[PDB]
RNA sequence: UUAAUUGCGAUAACGAACGAGACCUUAACCUACUAAAUAGUGGUGCUAGCAUUUGCUGGUUAUCCACUUCUUAGAGGGACUAUCGGUUUCAAGCCGAUGGAAGUUUGAGGCAAUAACAGGUCUGUGAUGCCCUUAGACGUUCUGGGCCGCACGCGCGCUACACUGACGGAGCCAGCGAGUCUAACCUUGGCCGAGAGGUCUUGGUAAUCUUGUGAAACUCCGUCGUGCUGGGGAUAGAGCAUUGUAAUUAUUGCUCUUCAACGAGGAAUUCCUAGUAAGCGCAAGUCAUCAGCUUGCGUUGAUUACGUCCCUGCCCUUUGUACACAC
RNA sequence: AAAAAUGAUGAA
């Protein structure tokens, strides 16, 4: 039974804006994975990203999205 | 290096008890004086080029 | 992006109609453990309590549950169908009600026993626990009915 | 009175007819650029006919493109078909065939169901099964 | 009245209709006359109009209890 | 009274395509022979009657399937011409399996 | 140049008039939605209940731009998809009625469609002209 | 398979004894020729009897055979 | 490479796609090889195409699906499941997004890493069954070609599509893993310990 | 040698017949013929709409003029394994490549020998022998019930166990059909209704109208987020409709509510080799209503093998037999 | 060169 955080608070968000980051390939399966946290605010978290700009899309999909880290 | 390449030149017959396996004459890649048969899996053609883990046993259950 | 940083006043599995709501599941698909309210009836209760959908149960703030539990229990005077109620034209009092958490099982036991006691075929297949609404009996429903 | 051509392409039940004639470089599919044709995964393949041979034959050229029957992926198929019978049709009737079987051997080259149409048929159902081939299960006890 | 007539028109080459074989060995039958007899003279009345081919089949309780078929042939025929 | 027109469209339908040709042609050659104007046999598309039945009169025996099926063939033919020679044309180019209904148009 | 409502892409399109609906506020909604379920075949309302009907209203309206003319049973048809009935199999069901009779009204309320003697709705002159020009806005955004 | 039966193999046995000068080793011309030179119901078994006349032509060139 | 002006516009980066044919109009089949004798002219990557879907015929002879370009093998081994019989434009999706997956994580041609994991997953020896007596047997054979790169295909698939069964991965992202892995030799992926224990079989059976 | 008692041949047999093949239907080709307002296409052709160098449209033989690529159907053509190479002992054939719409008998069917089975059907028949019954009828009708009943076992199936997904919005494409005056059949459109449905009209006895049957899987964008969870929808409660003389033992449809087993299934065991398996729906039969069934049709479309006689069986020959009700 | 037993009475 897995638990994932529904709700962000301080710890995870700043834990998302260090550790994301540095991931060279980020979708949802791997915020979800390696930060323990839902696939709603995945997707949020993904969303968020991209329009500041420090996570780059190659490939924007309904099911499967495509980010890198930015440069 | 436990890899030997060897060429089937000639295709023999089917053999196995439902067929599914082929009788074929390879000459090595090393060198192309030394032919050998092997049972063969799959579908094979002349001229494919196996890969022998082994390379001295004589394949048995002939036709 | 509804991107929220919300401060220490969230709230886990929280009491409705002395029921065990969750906190974590959002609130439409946690409303409906409560016996007598489903997907449709869950989503127009908090959309005519003009909550935001896209929100936890836990973030929601006590008078918006009140006033959710409000509607809840007394639908028909905030602007429902009716056709989308429960228990509409009782064999009673003729009310269009919507049973809810407890009272689905009281009421659900009401229609049986008057059933029984009237001694009506339906009635009296329940009372033998088997099949009432027609279907053959010769191969299915073996493990339980 | 302009040079003009009309073809067809067919996949299993569909079947687009394209109008070529002397234009500006218009390509259309139902009334709509091609640049809109649906699935955007399989768009490629009604572009193949224009990267294979190259867009500067068809800077000189407008066609139309109808398609009708079959489903979403032998449309597709048909449109290309029609698009390249066009351009095939257009270069044997106003153009030398020189060229035209310049275009040919770059068409049949790539893939051969550019200019000839392929010709799988299904199979009839036959009583006793779901399919051509399929029979319903059979017990024995 | 007046819209339907009916004429009646005499059937050239008699031993080529098989109803009308079939029907005047029925009524030979009928007459107490024997299976082989009647079998053969509709054989060769057939063969004689013509008839590349002919075939009598007479099936049921022909002589016991037991039914069995019988079969009378001349000629060339076709199945298929 | 100077040679009306009519606007006339005979059909016909039949089961028997050679038949139902022969009495086209008839019609059509009629028509060539009277130097008239016309819109040439249009020939619909077949019409295959399906019926699909068990082969057993019982429910014994492995399940075969018989399709039978009639073929309906129709045409049409537009014409134009006076009353004293469509009706010689409505006496003649008939033959049984083959129906011809005659219909007064404007088309 | 010279654009039409064809040269751009559906959804695209459908969310840009539906946006322009969203701001001008003259679509007049029916009042029954955020009840309603849009069809018999579907399970839930619409998730997006602040624009659904504007969504609706603008993918008629481009369906009505597309064809000649077209009916309430026809809008039904088309939105319609397959029902989900328990463990039996799946078959089409049309969709609410109502629902795509009151879309059709409010597009007559605002002039996007008229009576079309031969048929059911059709295009308008103003109709042409404002969804022509949004998908022109929409092609040089 | 492909094996020819009797039906064309004596046909074609027929139309060599008795027009083997008329007779050429294309296809096309033979199957012409096999429409006035026979009565062939189908015009499957006529291109059969014709290629196989023009098979056996084709063998009758480079030495006699046999039958 | 002067772009041309044309009534209905082609954007740029399908103008570009005049100059060669281009798998997505990223990938290039130029420079991709197998690395492993015995298997070119088995693994076929020498016709472009632009996209892993065509209606070709490689069902009607014998070695005809030699030919089919290895991309769409593998989309086509994809659409197997029972419930994803058909659905050759989901496969083709998955595909497309399995190969950027593949490029971002490893910074190689994504056509030359699936290359690479066919070439390592194919088993070149195997058993098969022998004896009509009451105890079976398997005996040691060899392993054609085109024997090796069908089976490498269907592990890798059948091991991706298990590992994206029932888990918040993505078949595409399980997929890329799945190559990944297989491309260098990890022992934790389904499809290179399959490849191992059947040899290891075969090795003690021969 | 062939799919073939199909042929080459061999030959105490020679010449024949049936079956196989041939044939017929259907599918695929024809820019070649004959045409078509019940099929289409073109004409700064007519008229008019929208956006500006002109594209997309609306009415077009009833508001015209041309044409037959697509559609239709008559007459035909086309493949005959053609050409080339290899191989067999020449031969029958076989293999590969080329060309071709098509090169497995081009695909699929229809038809289909002799001799049989105590195979099924007397419940299709005014087909039927014999036996039984024949007015308190086993005849024929009416009312009601039953055929559906439920500790249990088995066969064909449907729905599922989810993220290669569910739901929402949007996109948006078939083919095979069928349909009323010997009356209420297929129904567009308008209005009302949340739905199911109701109501006023309308077209169609039909390439004309329903209908482009705008089918469903499918595609895009979004919500969900590995939780028996928004998977699954069994069971049960309440209400609203339709068909019918009659719906209770729920005809069916619709709305809300309850939300079971099931996490891929032991021994076992079925079907299938290319537009095939599988997924997905649609029409017809049944039919007042009821399709989880069948007969067809199309949409999407794999993997694997082009083999063997191991299992289960089939054909021919030789051989053994104490079998002939025939292991 | 693994294992493989049995099949009620009469019946053109």
């Amino acid at each position: 039974r897995a638990q994932h955080a529904v709700i962000l608070d301080q710890e995870k968000y700043d834990r998302i804006l260090k550790e994301v980051p540095t991931y060279r390939y980020v979708s949802v399966s791997v915020l979800v994975d390696r930060l323990k946290i839902g696939g709603s605010l995945a997707r949020i978290a993904l969303r968020h990203l991209e329009k500041e700009g420090i996570i780059k899309p190659i490939s924007k999909h309904s099911k499967q999205a495509i980010y890198t880290r930015a440069t | 290096t436990p890899v030997t390449l060897a060429k089937v030149i000639k295709v023999l017959g089917r053999t196995g008890s439902r067929g599914g396996v082929t009788q074929v004459r390879v000459e090595f890649l090393e060198d192309t004086s030394r032919t050998i048969v092997r049972n063969v899996k799959g579908p094979v053609r002349e001229n494919d080029i196996l890969v022998l883990m082994e390379s001295e046993r004589e394949a048995r259950r002939l036709r | 992006s509804l991107v929220v940083q919300e401060q220490g006043s969230f709230q886990h599995i929280l009491r409705l109609l002395n029921t065990n709501v969750d906190g974590n599941i959002k609130i439409v698909y946690a409303l409906t453990t409560i016996k007598g309210v489903g997907r449709r009836y869950s989503n127009l209760v908090c959309k005519k309590a003009d909550v935001d959908l896209h929100k936890r149960a836990g973030e929601l703030t006590q008078e918006e549950l009140e006033r959710i539990v409000q509607i809840m229990q007394n639908p028909t005077h905030y602007k429902i169908p009716a056709w989308f109620l429960n228990r509409q034209n009782d064999i009673t009092d003729g009310k269009d009600y919507h049973t809810l958490a407890n009272n689905v099982e009281s009421k659900l036991r009401d229609d049986l026993e008057r059933l029984k006691k009237i001694r009506a075929h339906r009635g009296i297949r329940h009372f033998w626990g088997l099949r009432v609404r027609g279907q053959h009996t010769k191969t299915t429903g073996r493990r339980r009915a | 009175a302009v040079p003009s051509v009309q073809t067809f392409g067919k996949k299993k039940s569909a079947t687009a007819v394209a109008h070529v004639k002397a234009g500006k470089g218009l390509i259309k599919v139902n009334g709509s650029p091609i640049t809109l044709v649906e699935p955007e995964i399989l768009r490629f393949k009604v572009y193949e006919p224009l990267l294979l041979v190259g867009l500067d034959k068809f800077s000189n050229i407008d066609i139309r493109v109808r398609v009708t029957g079959g489903g979403h992926v032998s449309q597709v198929y048909a449109i290309r078909q029609a698009i390249a019978k066009g351009l095939v049709a257009y270069h044997q009737k106003y153009v030398d065939e020189q060229s035209k079987n310049e275009l040919k051997k770059a068409f049949t080259s790539y893939d051969r169901t550019l200019l000839i149409a392929d010709s799988r048929r299904p199979e009839p159902k036959k009583f006793g099964g779901k399919g051509a081939r399929s029979r319903f299960q059979k017990s024995y006890r | 009245p007046g819209t339907i007539v009916l004429y009646a028109e005499r059937v050239q080459d008699r031993g080529l209709s098989a109803v009308a074989q079939a029907e005047s060995m029925k009524f030979k039958l009928l007459n107490g006359l024997a299976i082989r007899r009647a079998a053969y003279g509709v054989v060769r009345y057939v063969m004689e109009s013509g008839a590349k081919g002919c075939e009598v089949v007479v099936s049921g309780k022909l002589r016991a209890a037991r039914a069995k078929a019988m079969k009378f042939a001349d000629g060339f025929l076709i199945h298929s | 009274q100077q040679q009306q027109i009519i606007k006339i469209r005979i059909t016909l339908t039949s089961t028997k395509v050679k038949q139902l040709e022969n009495v086209s042609s008839n019609i059509v050659k009629n028509a060539e022979q009277h130097n008239l104007v016309k819109k040439g046999p249009v020939r619909l598309p077949t019409k295959v009657l399906k019926i699909s039945t068990r082969k057993t009169p019982n429910g014994e025996g492995s399940k075969t399937w018989e399709t039978y099926e009639m073929r309906i063939h129709k045409r049409y033919i537009d014409l134009e011409a006076p009353v004293q020679i469509v009706k010689r044309i409505t006496q003649i180019t008939i033959e049984p399996g083959v129906d011809v209904e005659v219909v007064v148009a404007s088309n | 140049p010279g654009v039409s409502v064809r040269d751009v892409a559906a959804q695209d399109f459908i969310n840009a008039y539906a946006s322009f609906l969203q701001r001008q506020g003259k679509l007049e909604v029916p009042g029954y939605v955020d009840i309603v379920k849009t069809s018999s075949g579907n399970e839930m309302p619409p998730q997006d209940a602040e624009g659904w009907f504007y969504k609706r209203a603008a993918s008629v309206a481009r369906h009505i731009y597309m064809r000649k003319q077209v009916g309430v049973g026809k809008l039904n048809k088309l939105y319609g998809g397959a029902k989900s009935r328990g463990v039996r199999p799946y078959k089409h069901i049309d969709a609410s009625g109502s629902i795509n009779r009151k879309v059709l009204q409010a597009l007559e309320k605002i002039g996007i469609v008229e009576i079309s003697p031969k048929g059911g709705r059709r295009i308008s002159e103003n109709g042409q002209r404002d969804l022509d020009r949004i998908a022109a806005q929409t092609l040089e955004e | 398979g492909r094996v020819r039966t009797k039906t064309v193999k004596r046909a074609s046995k027929a139309l060599i004894e008795r027009y083997y000068p008329k007779l050429t080793l294309d296809f096309q011309t033979n199957k012409r020729l096999c429409d006035e030179i026979a009565t062939i119901q189908s015009k499957r078994l006529r291109n059969k009897i014709a290629g196989y006349t023009t098979h056996l032509m084709k063998r009758i060139q480079k030495g006699p055979v046999r039958g | 490479f002067t772009p041309v002006v044309l009534a209905t516009p082609i954007p740029e980066e399908v103008q570009q796609a005049q100059t060669e044919i281009k798998l997505f109009n990223k990938w290039s089949f130029e420079e991709v090889e197998v690395k492993d004798a015995s298997l070119v002219d088995y693994v076929q990557v020498r016709q472009p195409i632009f996209v892993a879907h065509t209606a070709g015929r490689y069902a009607n002879k014998r070695f005809r699906k030699a030919q089919c370009p290895i991309i769409e093998r593998l989309t086509n081994s994809l659409m197997m499941n029972g419930r994803n019989n058909g659905k050759k434009l989901k496969a083709v999706r998955i595909i497309k997004h399995t190969l950027d997956i593949i490029n971002v994580l490893t910074d190689q041609n994504p056509i030359q890493v699936v290359v690479d994991a066919i070439t390592n997953t194919g088993p070149r020896e195997d058993t098969t069954r022998v004896g009509g007596g009451g105890a079976a047997r398997r005996q040691a054979v060899d392993v054609s070609p085109l024997r090796r790169v069908n089976q490498a295909i269907a592990l890798l698939t059948i091991g991706a599509r298990e590992a994206a069964f029932r888990n918040i991965k993505t078949i595409a992202e399980t997929l890329a893993e799945e190559l990944i892995n297989a491309a260098k030799g990890s022992s934790t992926s389904y499809a290179i310990k399959k490849k191992d224990e059947l040899e290891r079989v075969a090795k003690s059976n021969r």
